[PDB]
């Protein structure tokens, strides 16, 4: 609930965001998430163009990892640049699982 | 067995004989070298590791 | 000219322009089972021969 | 219609080796796994030619090895390749487990558990095999390790004498250890087959941690020569350890005959066990030291349960990476402490190092994982 | 225009894999002996007078 200290939180989140290396590979935040079955169904529900963008950026990341190189500095993902595309879908899936479970315990 | 006889089979075997000379030379020279046979190796111009 | 052609000639020339070469390859999808270029280049020559 | 697809043996080889997809971006660390697969063969083949002269009687076990190192032609190279070979085996093993702990490979829980059981098998194998030479450290190590079994509260000594085959360590114990040492590695091989069996229906993990289905590639063209180079470097480092400095990973005193009567000073077990041994040195209680010992290796099974991060690899999560290298440094600390006599400086550092070793991976890691979760806004 | 020595080495030999294996084994046939006497000459060179085979003269053949 902090104010300016919350801006400080934005600062440390930005620094930690640059501490994570996926920006070096062009990845969006959501590409990095571990793909358990909930995430699997979450990816299944993605719109085709977005799913294509995801698969291609994943290939670009793996390909850069092949030759142990790095994406050029101009092309790095920026902290404000990201679109958190997978969140609504994954939240729908997880909420559905929690609903099925809460029904299942009764 | 009987079917394998035939002029094209003769042409084919004639096509593949030199390869058999090559692999036969490979196995022969390789066998001699591996066991360091004294009788065959000495005849050679330079290989005289055996005394 | 065609009458002059012989099986030995076909073997010499096909061995000359095809055997152990480095082929151009093109593939319009859905390719994925298509062998990686090393598998193809390896597939351009026998070891038995 | 390739013949690989037809004949069943060629089918299985077509699966396990020639054709199975792997992530393209696999690095040098995964190679260690295959190296372990290689090491076992060596440890068999080489060892197979030591069993042809070794006599497992207590009265002649030492002189027979003198017979191997001296009288037998080219016996000493087999001896040293074998002994150093076990050390390389555990080095590749530790690096392998560290690789599996670092990149979040433990999520393949069944493969993980088979790896743990296979680990315990290799440990028992190395122990009984180290008991075989029948030197000072060998005999004494056996007495010290065996007594731990005596720790168990009710069954204890009856069970311990059941291992000894007598009141005290002697020839029958040596013969038994020769048999189990002979038999265990092949069981380790069958487990390894199970290990690869569970492994391949999901596929090998990649360093990024993202699924690599988009960039799968056949194993034969690339990783066979990559593993050829890794195996070549392995043989390089092994032959350099054997032909130049055979002894330094070993311990003098083994070249002395075992004395049931006399007792050696430093009494240090061979280095790969040392850290575990420190834990025995750390807890004053007997049974408590035993349970802490069993927890030292079992603890690996609890790791998947303790996982909290929504990602696999540490590489995108630097804080946990720092905890990881703290853990490695701590293992170096214990490993060094195992080589030292009890004294004020060592006992305090050993206890702190052990407690830190348990607390860093039962507490700190999940919590900083949660912190890394909150920092990334999900 | 003129063929490179690697090419003359190639078409005469490498194009057919059996000839390739053959030249490999012959190459091993010479390389074994060459590497042998070479490395032995080196190891002899490092420590003249230490090795007994040259120490034999002080006491050999009556
Ligand atoms: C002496 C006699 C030599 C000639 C034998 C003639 C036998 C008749 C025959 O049909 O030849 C088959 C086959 C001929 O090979 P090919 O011409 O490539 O044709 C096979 C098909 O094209 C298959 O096509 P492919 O694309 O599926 O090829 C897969 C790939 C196979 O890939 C591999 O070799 C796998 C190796 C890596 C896996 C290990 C991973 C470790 C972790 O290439 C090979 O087939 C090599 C075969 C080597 C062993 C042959 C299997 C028999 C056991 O046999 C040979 O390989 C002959 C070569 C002899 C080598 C020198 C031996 C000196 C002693
Ligand atoms: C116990 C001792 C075991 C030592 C490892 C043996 C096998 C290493 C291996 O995976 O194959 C070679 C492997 C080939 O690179 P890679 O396949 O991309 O491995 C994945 C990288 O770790 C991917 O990470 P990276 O791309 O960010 O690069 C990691 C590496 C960068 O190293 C490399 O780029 C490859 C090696 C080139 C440097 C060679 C230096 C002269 C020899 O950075 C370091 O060197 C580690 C920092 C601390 C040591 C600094 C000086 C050591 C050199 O090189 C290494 O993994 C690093 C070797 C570290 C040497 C020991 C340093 C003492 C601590
Ligand atoms: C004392 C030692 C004697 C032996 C000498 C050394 C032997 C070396 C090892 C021999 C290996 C043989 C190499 C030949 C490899 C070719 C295999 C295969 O590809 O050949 C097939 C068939 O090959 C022939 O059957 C055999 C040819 C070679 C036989 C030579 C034998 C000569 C022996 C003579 C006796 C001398 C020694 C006797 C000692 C007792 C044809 O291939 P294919 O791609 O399908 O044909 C086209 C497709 N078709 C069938 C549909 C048309
Ligand atoms: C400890 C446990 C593991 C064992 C230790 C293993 C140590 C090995 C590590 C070293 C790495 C070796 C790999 C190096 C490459 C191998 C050579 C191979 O690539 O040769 C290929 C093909 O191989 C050879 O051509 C055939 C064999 C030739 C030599 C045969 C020698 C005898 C070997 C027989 C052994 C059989 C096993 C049973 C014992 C007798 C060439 O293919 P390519 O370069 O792409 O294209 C060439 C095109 N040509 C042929 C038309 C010119
Ligand atoms: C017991 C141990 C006894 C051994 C005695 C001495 C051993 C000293 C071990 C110290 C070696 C550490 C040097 C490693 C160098 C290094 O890791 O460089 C940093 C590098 C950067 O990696 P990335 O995140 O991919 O970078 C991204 C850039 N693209 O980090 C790594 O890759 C290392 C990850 C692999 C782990 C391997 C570490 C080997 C030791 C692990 C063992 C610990 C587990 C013990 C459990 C055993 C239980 C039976
Ligand atoms: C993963 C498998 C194996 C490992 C890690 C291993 C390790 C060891 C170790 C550490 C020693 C102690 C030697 C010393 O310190 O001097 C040893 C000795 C011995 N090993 Fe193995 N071993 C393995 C498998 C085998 C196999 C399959 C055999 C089959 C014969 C075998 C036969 C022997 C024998 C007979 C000795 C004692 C002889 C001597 O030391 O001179 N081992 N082994
Ligand atoms: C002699 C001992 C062992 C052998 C021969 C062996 C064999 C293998 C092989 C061949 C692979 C293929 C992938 C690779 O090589 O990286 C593999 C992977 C794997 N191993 Fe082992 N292993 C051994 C010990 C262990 C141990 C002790 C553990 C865990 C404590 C373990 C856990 C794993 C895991 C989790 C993978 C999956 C790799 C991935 O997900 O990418 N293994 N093993």
């Amino acid at each position: 609930a902090v104010s300016a200290s919350g801006k400080w939180l934005d600062g440390i989140r930005k620094w930690y965001y640059n501490a994570a290396g996926f920006n070096k590979l062009g990845l969006m935040r959501d590409d990095t998430i571990y793909e358990d079955e909930d995430v699997k169904e979450a990816i299944r529900r993605l719109p085709e163009n977005l799913y294509n963008d995801r698969m291609f950026r994943i290939k670009r990341a793996l390909d850069l990892n092949l030759k142990h190189q790095i994406l050029p500095k101009e092309q790095w993902t920026k902290y404000e640049e990201e679109n958190f595309y997978l969140e609504p879908y994954l939240k729908e899936v997880i909420r559905e699982r929690k609903e099925r479970e809460e029904w299942a315990k009764k | 067995v009987t079917r394998f006889l035939g002029p094209r089979y003769r042409e084919l075997v004639k096509n593949w004989v030199p390869t058999a000379y090559t692999w036969g030379a490979v196995g022969a020279v390789g066998l001699v070298w591996a066991t360091d046979w004294r009788l065959i190796l000495d005849w050679v111009p330079y290989i005289n590791g055996k005394f | 000219r065609i009458a002059e052609v012989d099986a030995s000639v076909v073997r010499e020339i096909c061995s000359k322009y095809i055997y152990d070469q480095c082929p151009a390859v093109a593939g319009y999808g859905p390719i994925e089972q298509l062998p990686d270029y090393n598998r193809i280049r390896s597939g351009m020559f026998w070891l038995r021969f | 219609t390739p013949m690989r697809k037809t004949n069943p043996l060629m089918k299985l080889i077509n699966h396990s080796f020639i054709d199975l997809p792997t992530p393209s971006n696999i690095s040098a660390w995964w190679n260690f796994g295959s190296l372990l697969g290689a090491c076992l063969i060596l440890q068999i083949t080489t060892g197979l030619f030591l069993a042809m002269h070794y006599s497992p009687d207590a009265s002649t076990a030492f002189s027979s090895i003198a017979h191997i190192t001296r009288d037998v032609n080219y016996g000493w190279i087999i001896r040293y390749l074998h002994a150093n070979g076990a050390s390389m085996f555990f080095i590749c093993l530790f690096l392998h487990i560290g690789r599996g702990l670092y990149y979040g490979s433990f999520l393949y829980s069944e493969t993980w558990n088979i790896g743990i059981i296979l680990l315990l098998a290799t440990m028992a194998t190395a122990f009984m095999g180290y008991v075989l030479p029948w030197g000072q450290m060998s005999f004494w190590g056996a007495t010290v390790i065996t007594n731990l079994l005596s720790a168990i509260p009710y069954i204890g000594t009856d069970l311990v004498q059941w291992i000894w085959g007598g009141y005290s360590v002697d020839s029958p114990t040596l013969t038994r250890f020769f048999t189990f040492h002979f038999i265990l590695p092949f069981i380790i091989a069958a487990l390894a087959t199970l290990h690869l069996l569970f492994l391949h229906e999901t596929g090998s993990n990649n360093p990024l941690g993202i699924t690599s289905h988009s960039d799968k590639i056949t194993f034969h063209p690339y990783y066979t020569i990559k593993d050829a180079l890794g195996l070549l470097l392995f043989l390089l480092s092994l032959m350099t350890l054997t032909l130049f400095s055979p002894d330094l990973l070993g311990d003098p005193d083994n070249y002395t005959l075992a004395n049931p009567l006399n007792t050696p000073p430093h009494i240090k077990p061979e280095w790969y066990f040392l850290f575990a041994y420190t834990i025995l040195r750390s807890v004053p209680n007997k049974l408590g030291g035993v349970l802490a010992l069993l927890l030292s290796i079992l603890i690996l099974a609890m790791i998947p349960i303790l996982h909290m991060s929504k990602q696999q690899s540490m590489m995108f999560r630097p804080l946990s990476q720092s905890l990881y290298w703290l853990l490695a440094a701590d293992l170096l600390i214990l490993t060094w402490i195992g080589g030292q006599p009890v004294s004020y400086p060592f006992t305090i550092i050993g206890q702190v190092a052990s407690v830190l070793y348990f607390t860093t991976i039962l507490i700190l890691m999940p919590t900083i994982s949660l912190i890394e979760n909150k920092m990334l806004k999900w | 225009a003129a063929a490179t020595l690697t090419s003359k080495l190639y078409s005469l030999l490498f194009r057919r894999t059996s000839t390739f294996a053959l030249t490999i084994i012959v190459g091993v046939m010479f390389f074994e002996r060459a590497f042998d006497q070479g490395a032995d000459a080196i190891y002899d060179h490092i420590n003249e007078g230490k090795l007994w085979k040259h120490i034999k003269h002080k006491y050999e053949n009556k």
